[PDB]
């Protein structure tokens, strides 16, 4: 049965590393989405002490 | 301080994001060469 | 024809979580280039104020 | 303001996003769970 | 062999598009990467900006 | 100056990001259309 167990280990190949891609994917998202939250803390944190140049005009 | 440590942090998530692309990428042309075996 | 067909009814079931696991990824996307839009006008705006600081300095 | 409206927008899509992601690894479980029945 | 010609034509179809939203979706993530490079450096010159402005003060 | 090549930059990067998420998105309905004929 050699040649159809080798293609089912292929198409069983393919479908794994499909879900390796999409763990990268939603892990890749996941990274960005970390990286948004701190240059979201960087740009609150710079507005801030915008403010308070604005007062001390 | 406070600034450094989000420089500190961006800088690793930078590295983390550049090999998880890799890998994405790589596990995608390992699928597409199998399927086209 | 039990076996089959719910072999049948479990690859359609892969094949559908795979098409829901892609919508849900380029929707991820598509929120996180939101934010980045948000980002990028908070970070406009931000410098439009530090140059008339720098303007009144 | 216009300040706090942006605010208000990038805390809903804080919180969209993290639905969204942990719907993405719910149905990637399902579909791995599934293929290894 | 019409028949089955036909619906192996389609699901190698359907393998071949999910490639492509894959593709899509690794450089949709690469996109946002580089847009949040370029936000987090229009983050630090603004950030050394107002270091100035605090110490002109 | 360099202010107004990020901004140009970003501009660029807006629309690509528009065209690629269209793509993903045209590309996944072909292939749901396809496996449900």
């Amino acid at each position: 049965s050699t040649e159809n167990l080798y293609f089912q280990s292929n198409a069983d190949s393919v479908q794994n590393h499909t879900f390796e891609v999409e763990n990268n994917t939603i892990n890749g998202l996941e990274l960005t989405e970390e990286q948004v939250h701190i240059l979201y803390a960087m740009v609150l944190q710079t507005h801030a002490d915008v403010q308070l140049l604005k007062e001390q005009q | 301080t406070q600034w450094d440590d989000w420089v500190d942090k961006m800088e690793n998530l930078n590295h983390d994001i550049l090999t998880t692309l890799h890998t994405a990428r790589n596990n995608l042309e390992q699928s597409m060469i199998t399927f086209n075996t």
